[PDB]
């Protein structure tokens, strides 16, 4: 009781047109109005929007009005929202709320809130990871960098997977192109070097692709 | 010395209470026929004189929108219209598949004549009748074409008796005994807040209940400026009540001569379908004198700028959201529901530093579910002849636009899904108080002792 | 501002049947212009019209079988209409027109219509859709009594209708009557033109019968004259 | 104008001082945990609203609110932000240091041969084991600073709880063989590291 | 068609052969077989320039009121053909002219015809055919016999007979052709043409041998 | 000169003690206003019998208070109960002269229930019985 789901997360491109939902039960959903709040991962919350069910009015942030469009299905307890010529800089978190169980009649602000639904816009068309290694030469570190593949994850590993330890892979940054890319890194003794072989592999579904790179021991 | 309490009986004390008040309507009878929705077979009648009585020293606190009295109201009004509804003809047999087509080929087409079977008197007998239908009220299903009543996958659907009457006349309102009623007699009177004039009243003023959207009709007016009153000026979820001081005039009229078909379903049951149009197939509308509207504008963003700062932008816009009877300034006009495009009103641009009337396009319902409910729909029938009727606009209700750039500028709107938010535009002025005539004090007065 | 029609007379089916109006004493642009036709033996139809903005509507019943233009030059307007059958058979007319509105509500709505009144009009042209082949007339004197006397021309077994008769090229103008053409069983017409004049010109004066017929393009210059006795 | 600290230091047991200033503001004060549902903890400004645990309460002015908490604990941990009915504070990153500080292990890695082949030369600077969850990155060729092919990432949380970023300077195989060695410096708590790598190798 | 009959110098109305629905806007014209068309009356009631005070139309005001012409004094001359072009605002574009009403005007002076009568030509005997020819002229009304006759026998063979028609002073005329041979021509003693009007009947003679 | 019905309800508290049969009067009727009426013969009917039960309903229980009392007949008894001073401690001029019944009601919202104890226990039942015993004789 008295809670709100949201419809699953969605990737759009730009210009498209975009509908989520906010399922509502466990209070009377036709008597408090229903805001609408952006978080960003990486600024503040931009609030939207409101729409009693009772009449189902309106009105929006002037930032967004026109964009937008929000709307509800009583019969079913439940609101919706449309958000039209999608760009790239409305990639974002989504979620729904009101505030009912306060003792605030005056509408404000929200305690009751949907989990979320994250949309990403980007013209994540498919694009080929390209997997270069990274060079040894105490001890020596050696590793292998995936760059540029649409949209995550990828799966990268060492010598078929029979060399586990003293790895560490860090988190991969979207690149500001549309692009994933990360890369990873192993500890290896410098007495290896010149004899012992060390080889890195990586993986990625969404386009079918497989790439590996051999590295044969330089003498170093 | 000695100090003793001593009883007083009568005395003016009172406290808040909500309690079950009464109607009041002038003991004007003029039945002569049978209507009349409102003032019902007995709704009281009003003194001659009413004892509006001025209370000295006296400062009360007002609240309309905790008040208990608009609540109440509200409710009232909702259990006439199922109580004038429930006797009348019940369109069960109204959802067959209908058969439409469109009227004109001069086109410069929103109306359908509709041919569907229907139910005789007979039970085993059918008919193939003929209708009219706004197009509002009826929907396409899949070569024909193939159509049906709007309301027919929601809810059922009951017609208005068509001797009944939709105008609101004023009613009042009297408290019983040991009640009474609180009467705010200040001019600036804040949304809320405490009332430094107040007298007392047996009754309330003539209240007209009328029902309309985004635009106050046939109310109450307000004195000197233009009163704004919002529960919270600044909240925009809670809407923004206004008053007016001058009031402009509204000719609405349904510039067809529409004509009315008695089709018998059964026994006793009759349908009244829409015959054709005599005359010319003119659309409704609604003119306000352009030079007037533009005048009222004025002393509206005077009243705000003592709210939102000498200055600032302060806009007018259409509606944006909503059900079509609140997108619209909806009402009913003479027994037809009218629904008119309210742009060319909220159009404008102010900065705060002959007539050429405006034309507003108005759609028509007969069809029709009131008061944000959904279960019986209403039909209303149509009525037979052209309509104007003439209505004041003694109010509006507004709202305000979220978080911008700054608040550079302020944008205002129109809507009221409420209907409360109708009655308190003529009852802002009241409140309800419990009478306590018993009080203690202590004086020197002592009994005589029984020993 | 005058309009006169001139066409081919005669097209066999299946053909293309144009006429073209000369206008005399106004040019085109000022007024909406149209064509009607009469068929013999019902009222008239509408057939469309152009407006000032060369902008043309065709009544939908003629099954998109015409073309109106204005050749402006020749101060000509113009029309075409193919798949022609001997239903066609008619006189074309044309006309001016002048666009009335007629308010009857709110004119930002659209509650009015527009309708036309004809004010100006052509002498109209005789056409026949026939697969016959024209013939030009033969044209014979009909002398006066030689005992005042009547005289004229008889034109003899022709096709189509019409034939244009003068007396002396125009300079006879009192008292020529001439007469509608009889269509004989043999499906070919004759028609009568008469002069009434003084017997005591007899002799002296030469009386020619000017015969126009356009459709075969036939033209015959026919002496009358008196009787030997 | 809606504003409020960015950042607070803290630790168990302890208490946490934040602002917020603005016009009605400190309406209601959230919390959102790193993922997903931010959530009411006072309405009003002082306002336990009912159903949360004691220790919170809140302060304002005409202007400036002020939120406050004791006995402090690693649970409140998250992005603690200041509501104004339509308006949304900036945001405060409430860090609770259950950790012991832990310097950034850096290493840098010069473009491969086969990223060289195909037009591309791309630097890998990895920052691991640091806390808290927080490394600058500074490109700088010869110590003048490079402005152009600069990609960052946030701190992710590792296994053993001490943070990890990366960083990638993207170059040419035109830029690799110009300056003598590309020195990326990673700033951790205001200490400045500097690793360097040239095509000549250690 | 829908014809009509009025007397000399009586007011005529004419009445739309279609009714108005709604706001309307009427055009009269007025034909007579065989020359262009005129306007009478066009927006209900205006007269263009040109017509007379006699002719006015029905003015639309408010509706129910049928589309009327109301013609003061009848001429003879104003037996004609008479369209009423009816546009609505209900209709659609008025693409029809209406029903004609075929204008027929009585009380016109009884005219006896004038009759001549021509025998074949010099030039047609020539070239060996006979037709003769029966012209008549300046009679009301319009209904008359015409008969051919072989010396005084009937006849009915190559006899063409054309239709009544109105002259412009509004009388009628006439004509008839009997298709024959030089062999008829010369071999019968004369021929001769009948033509009936009214009860009566003018009668003129040709023969081979006259002057 | 006479205005009305509760015209001194914010003057000081010894002015309105005086005008005590003007209200005793508008607390039942009731049936001048509405008995129902039955002259012509819904939800108003129910609305004015609600309403017409409230008014009698708050009438008797007050009405029943002057009874066991012994303030039938009056509209001012005097009591032998002492004005404990902690009730209010504002002397025999703060309380009747620059205040209205209001702001004393208000600062004697409290203790109202004690009184009522001590005005049913401490007189109305020893009282009584004292009467019968003294008229034996
Ligand atoms: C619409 O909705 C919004 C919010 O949703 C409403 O905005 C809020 O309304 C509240 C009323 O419902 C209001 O609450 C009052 O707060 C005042 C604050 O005063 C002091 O309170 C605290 C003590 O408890 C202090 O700690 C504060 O620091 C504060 O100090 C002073 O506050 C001044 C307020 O602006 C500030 O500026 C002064 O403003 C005045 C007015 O305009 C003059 O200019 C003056 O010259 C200015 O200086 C001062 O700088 C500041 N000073 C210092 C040293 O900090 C509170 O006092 C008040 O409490 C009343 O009752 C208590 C007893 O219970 C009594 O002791 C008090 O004296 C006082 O009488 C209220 O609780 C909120 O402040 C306000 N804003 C916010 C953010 O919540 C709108 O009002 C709604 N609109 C409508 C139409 O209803
Ligand atoms: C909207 O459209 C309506 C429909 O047209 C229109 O109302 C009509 O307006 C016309 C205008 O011409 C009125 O016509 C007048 O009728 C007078 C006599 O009224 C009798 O006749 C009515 C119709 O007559 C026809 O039908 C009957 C039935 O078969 C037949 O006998 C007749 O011969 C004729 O063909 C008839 O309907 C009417 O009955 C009414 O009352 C009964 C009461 O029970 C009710 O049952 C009916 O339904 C109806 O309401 C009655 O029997 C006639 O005398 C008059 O001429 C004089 O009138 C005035 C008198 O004041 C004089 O000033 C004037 O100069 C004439 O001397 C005229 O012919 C017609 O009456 C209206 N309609 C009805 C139903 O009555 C509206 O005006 C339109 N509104 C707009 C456009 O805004
Ligand atoms: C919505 O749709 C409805 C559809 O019903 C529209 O209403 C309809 O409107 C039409 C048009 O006016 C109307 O038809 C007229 O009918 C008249 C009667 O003639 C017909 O009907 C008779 C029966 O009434 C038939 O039987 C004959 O009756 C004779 C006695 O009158 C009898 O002697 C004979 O032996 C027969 O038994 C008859 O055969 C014929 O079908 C007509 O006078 C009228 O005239 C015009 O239209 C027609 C169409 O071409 C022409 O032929 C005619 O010469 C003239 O120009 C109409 O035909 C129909 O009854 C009516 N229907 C209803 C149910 O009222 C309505 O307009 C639409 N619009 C709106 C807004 O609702
Ligand atoms: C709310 O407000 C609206 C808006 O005002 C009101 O709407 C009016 O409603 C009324 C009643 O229903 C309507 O009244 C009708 O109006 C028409 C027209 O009247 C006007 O025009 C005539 C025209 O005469 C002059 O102009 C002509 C133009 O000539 C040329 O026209 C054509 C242009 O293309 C062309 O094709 C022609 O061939 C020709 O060359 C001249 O020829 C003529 O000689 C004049 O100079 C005037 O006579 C009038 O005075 C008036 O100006 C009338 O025909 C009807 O009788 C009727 O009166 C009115 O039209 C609506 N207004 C508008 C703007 O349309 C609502 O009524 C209001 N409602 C409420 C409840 O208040
Ligand atoms: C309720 O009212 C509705 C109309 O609003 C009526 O619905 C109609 O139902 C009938 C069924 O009786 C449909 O009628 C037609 O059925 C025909 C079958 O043949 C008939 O005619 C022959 C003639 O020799 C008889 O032998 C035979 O027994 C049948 O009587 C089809 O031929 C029809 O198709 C024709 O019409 C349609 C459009 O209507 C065209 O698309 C076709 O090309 C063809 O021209 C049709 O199927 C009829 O379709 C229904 N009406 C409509 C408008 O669709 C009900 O009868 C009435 N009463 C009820 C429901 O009780
Ligand atoms: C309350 O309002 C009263 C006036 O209202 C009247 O009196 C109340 C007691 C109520 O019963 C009301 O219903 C009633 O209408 C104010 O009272 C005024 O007080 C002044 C003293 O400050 C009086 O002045 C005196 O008048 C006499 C008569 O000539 C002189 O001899 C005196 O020397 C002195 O001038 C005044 O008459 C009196 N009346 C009016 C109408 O003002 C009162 O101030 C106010 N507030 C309270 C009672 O707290
Ligand atoms: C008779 O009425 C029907 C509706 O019941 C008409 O059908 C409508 O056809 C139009 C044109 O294809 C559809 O498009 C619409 O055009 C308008 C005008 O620009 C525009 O404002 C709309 O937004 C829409 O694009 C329209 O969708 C369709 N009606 C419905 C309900 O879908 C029909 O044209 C009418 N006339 C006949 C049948 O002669
Ligand atoms: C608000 O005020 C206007 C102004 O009066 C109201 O218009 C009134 O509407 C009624 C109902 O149509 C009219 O009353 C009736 O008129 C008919 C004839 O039309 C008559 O036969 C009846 O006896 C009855 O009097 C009234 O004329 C009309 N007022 C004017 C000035 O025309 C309007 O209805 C009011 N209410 C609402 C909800 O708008
Ligand atoms: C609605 O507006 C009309 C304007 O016509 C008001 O009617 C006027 O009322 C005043 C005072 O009652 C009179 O002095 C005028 O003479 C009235 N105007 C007339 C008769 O044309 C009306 O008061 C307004 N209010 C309501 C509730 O109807
Ligand atoms: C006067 O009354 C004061 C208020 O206390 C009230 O009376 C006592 C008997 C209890 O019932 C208590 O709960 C009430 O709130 C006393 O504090 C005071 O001592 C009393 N003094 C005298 C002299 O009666
Ligand atoms: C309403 O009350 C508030 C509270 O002081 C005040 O700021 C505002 O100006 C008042 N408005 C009017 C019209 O009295
Ligand atoms: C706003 O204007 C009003 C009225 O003209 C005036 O009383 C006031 O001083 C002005 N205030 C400001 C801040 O401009
Ligand atoms: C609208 C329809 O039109 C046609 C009639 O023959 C039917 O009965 C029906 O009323």
């Amino acid at each position: 009781q008295v809670q709100l789901v949201q419809s699953r997360a969605e990737v759009k491109k730009p210009g498209a047109s975009v509908k989520v939902s906010c399922e509502a039960s466990g209070y009377n959903f036709v008597d408090h109005y229903i805001h609408w709040v952006r978080q960003a991962p990486g600024q503040r919350p931009q609030w939207v929007g409101w729409m009693n069910p009772r009449g189902g009015g309106v009105n929006y942030s002037q930032r967004f009005q026109g964009r937008v469009t929000m709307t509800r299905d009583t019969s079913i307890d439940t609101a919706y929202m449309q958000l039209n010529r999608l760009t790239s800089g409305d990639t974002a978190v989504y979620y729904c709320a009101t505030q009912v169980k306060l003792d605030s009649s005056a509408g404000y602000p929200f305690d009751i809130w949907g989990q979320g639904t994250m949309v990403t816009v980007s013209s994540a068309s498919t694009k080929g990871p390209s997997v270069f290694p990274l060079a040894p030469s105490g001890t020596a570190a050696l590793g292998c960098l995936v760059k540029d593949y649409f949209p995550e994850p990828v799966t990268v590993s060492w010598n078929s997977g029979a060399l586990t330890s003293g790895v560490h892979t860090f988190p991969a940054v979207l690149q500001s192109s549309g692009l994933y890319s990360l890369s990873s890194v192993v500890t290896v003794p410098s007495s290896s070097l010149g004899t012992q072989t060390y080889i890195c592999n990586v993986n990625h579904k969404p386009s079918n692709t497989k790439v590996d790179k051999k590295v044969e021991p330089k003498s170093c | 010395e000695n100090l003793w309490v001593t009883v007083y009986y009568g005395v003016p004390v009172w406290k808040d209470a909500e309690t079950t008040l009464f109607c009041a309507s002038d003991a004007k009878a003029y039945e002569t026929e049978k209507h009349n929705v409102w003032a019902t077979h007995a709704c009281v009648p009003t003194d001659p004189n009413p004892q509006e009585i001025h209370l000295e020293n006296v400062t009360e606190e007002f609240n309309m929108w905790k008040n208990n009295m608009v609540e109440q109201m509200h409710t009232d009004i909702i259990s006439l219209w199922d109580q004038s509804l429930k006797p009348c003809v019940k369109l069960t047999p109204l959802c067959v598949t209908l058969q439409c087509t469109n009227v004109t080929n001069n086109i410069t087409g929103e109306l359908k004549n509709c041919s569907f079977n229907m139910t005789t008197e007979l039970r085993d007998k059918k008919q193939k009748v003929y209708s009219l239908f706004y197009r509002l009220d009826v929907v396409q299903i899949n070569s024909n074409k193939e159509y049906r009543l709007i309301n027919c996958n929601t809810s059922a659907i009951t017609q208005a008796c068509p001797k009944v009457s939709f105008e609101p006349i004023p009613i009042h309102y009297c408290a019983p005994a040991g009640f009474a009623i609180l009467k705010c007699k200040d001019k600036k009177f804040n949304g809320t807040g405490p009332c430094p004039s107040v007298s007392t009243v047996q009754c309330t003023h003539g209240i007209k209940p009328v029902v309309s959207t985004q635009l106050l009709l046939n109310g109450s007016l307000a004195e000197e400026e233009v009163m704004i009153r919002s529960e919270n000026i600044t909240n925009n979820a809670k809407n923004i009540l206004v008053q007016f001081n001058t009031p402009v005039q509204i000719n609405c009229t349904r510039p067809n001569n529409n004509t009315r078909k008695s089709i018998r379903i059964g026994p006793g049951q009759a349908f009244y379908a829409t015959g054709d149009i005599i005359g010319d197939i003119r659309q409704a509308h609604c003119n306000v004198s352009k030079a007037t509207w533009n005048e009222t504008l004025g002393k509206v963003v005077k009243q705000l700028r003592k709210h939102f700062g000498n200055n600032t932008i302060i806009r007018f816009a259409n509606s944006s959201g909503g059900d079509l009877e609140v997108t619209t300034h909806s009402f009913n006009c003479g027994g037809e529901f009218f629904y008119c495009n309210t742009s060319g009103l909220f159009n404008s641009t102010w900065i705060s530093n002959s007539n050429d009337s405006i034309t507003l396009p108005c759609r028509i319902k007969q069809i029709i579910n009131m008061w944000q409910r959904i279960g019986q729909a209403m039909y209303a029938p149509p009525i037979q002849g052209v309509i104007r009727c003439v209505s004041n606009i003694t109010g509006l209700i507004l709202t305000r636009d979220g978080g911008s750039t700054n608040s550079t500028t302020e944008t205002f709107r129109p809507g009221g899904g409420d209907m409360r938010d109708n009655w308190r535009s003529e009852l802002y002025k009241y409140k309800v108080v419990k009478i306590e005539p018993l009080g203690v004090a202590p004086t020197r007065c002592k009994r005589r002792v029984v020993g | 501002v005058q309009l006169q029609e001139s066409g081919p007379g005669l097209v066999k089916p299946s053909e293309t049947l144009s006429v073209t109006c000369s206008v005399s004493g106004d040019s085109m642009n000022n007024y909406y212009w149209t064509w009607i036709r009469q068929s013999p033996g019902k009222g008239l139809e509408w057939i469309g019209y152009i407006s000032d903005r060369e902008s043309a509507t065709y009544n939908p019943s003629l099954n998109s079988r015409v073309v109106i233009s204005r050749d402006t030059s020749k101060n000509q307007l113009s029309l075409k209409l193919n798949s022609v059958t001997p239903a066609d058979t008619a006189v074309y007319y044309c006309a001016t027109a002048r666009r009335g509105q007629r308010i009857y509500g709110v004119v930002s709505f659209g509650e009015f219509f527009y309708y036309y009144s004809m004010d100006v009009w052509g002498k109209g042209t005789t056409v026949t859709v026939s697969s016959a082949s024209t013939k030009g007339p033969s044209v014979f004197p009909l002398a006066p009594s030689s005992k005042t006397a009547a005289l004229g021309c008889l034109v003899k077994d022709y096709f189509p209708e019409p034939v244009t008769v003068s007396w002396n090229s125009g300079a006879l103008t009192s008292g020529v009557h001439t007469f509608p053409a009889v269509l004989q069983s043999s499906g070919l017409y004759s028609l009568s033109s008469v002069v009434t004049v003084p017997s005591s010109s007899l002799g002296t004066q030469t009386y020619i019968c000017n015969v126009n017929h356009k459709p075969s393009n036939t033209k015959v210059d026919k002496r009358v004259e008196p009787k030997s006795c | 104008a809606l504003t409020q600290p960015r950042s607070v230091s803290g630790s168990p047991g302890q208490s946490v001082n934040i602002s917020c200033t603005g016009a009605y503001s400190g309406l209601g004060w959230y919390q959102q945990h790193p993922g997903r549902a931010p959530k009411l903890i006072i309405y009003e400004v002082n306002r336990r609203p009912s159903g949360v645990s004691d220790r919170f309460s809140g302060s304002k002015s005409g202007n400036t609110a002020s939120l406050t908490i004791s006995g402090l604990r690693t649970e409140d941990e998250a992005d603690y932000f200041c509501s104004a009915f339509e308006y949304f504070g900036e945001g405060t990153k409430l860090t609770v240091l259950s950790q012991p500080k832990a310097a950034p292990s850096v290493t840098l890695f010069p473009p491969s041969s086969e990223e060289l082949q195909a037009n591309k030369a791309t630097l890998v600077c990895l920052i691991s084991d640091f806390y808290p969850g927080a490394v600058t990155v500074a490109w700088k060729a010869d110590s003048s600073p490079v402005k152009a092919g600069v990609e960052t990432t946030t701190p992710s949380k590792q296994s053993n709880n001490k943070y990890a970023a990366s960083s990638y300077l993207s170059l040419t195989p035109e830029q690799w063989k110009s300056h003598k060695s590309y020195s990326c410096q990673v700033t951790h708590e205001g200490s400045t590291v500097e690793k360097t790598v040239a095509p000549t190798e250690c | 068609v829908r014809p009509l009959s009025v007397a000399l110098g009586e007011t005529a109305r004419i009445s739309c052969g279609r009714q108005a629905l709604g706001s309307r806007a009427v055009q009269w014209y007025q034909h007579r077989p065989g020359q262009a068309p005129i306007l009478l009356i066009y927006n209900n009631q205006d007269r263009p320039s040109g017509i007379p005070e006699r002719f006015s139309g029905t003015p639309d005001i408010n509706f129910g009121t049928r589309a009327t012409l109301t013609i003061s004094g009848v001429e003879a001359g104003d037996e004609a053909d008479y369209y009423c072009h009816m546009w609505d605002s209900r209709s659609g574009f008025s693409w029809s002219f209406g029903g004609a009403t075929r204008l027929t005007v009585l009380g016109q002076p009884k005219a006896a015809p004038s009759v001549t009568l021509f025998p074949p030509s010099s030039e047609e005997l020539q070239a060996n055919k006979a037709t003769l020819v029966c012209l008549i002229s300046d009679f009301y009304p319009g209904a008359v016999t015409v008969a051919w006759k072989a010396d005084s026998s009937p006849v009915k063979a190559g006899v063409e007979t054309t239709t009544p028609s109105k002259q412009s002073n509004n009388k009628y005329a006439a004509s008839s052709y009997l298709s024959l041979t030089p062999e008829q021509w010369k071999s019968h003693r004369s021929y001769s043409c009948q033509v009936t009007h009214e009860g009566s009947t003018v009668e003129k003679t040709v023969a081979p041998t006259e002057c | 000169v006479f205005l009305g019905f509760l015209g001194a309800a914010g003057s000081t508290m010894g002015a309105a003690s005086m005008t005590l049969t003007v209200q005793a009067r508008n607390l039942l009727s009731g049936i001048v206003q509405q008995q129902s009426n039955l002259l012509r013969a819904t939800v108003w009917g129910i609305k004015q019998l609600q309403a017409r039960v409230l008014a009698v309903e708050r009438y008797l229980r007050d009405q029943q208070l002057l009874g066991i009392w012994g303030c039938s007949g009056k509209l001012i008894c005097c009591t032998n109960v002492p004005w404990n001073s902690s009730w209010s401690n504002r002397n025999l001029s703060e309380i009747w002269d620059n205040m209205t019944w209001l702001q004393w009601d208000k600062e004697i919202s409290n203790y109202t229930q004690i009184i009522y104890g001590l005005l049913e226990e401490s007189q109305n039942q020893q009282e009584k019985n004292e009467q019968d015993l003294l008229a034996l004789d």
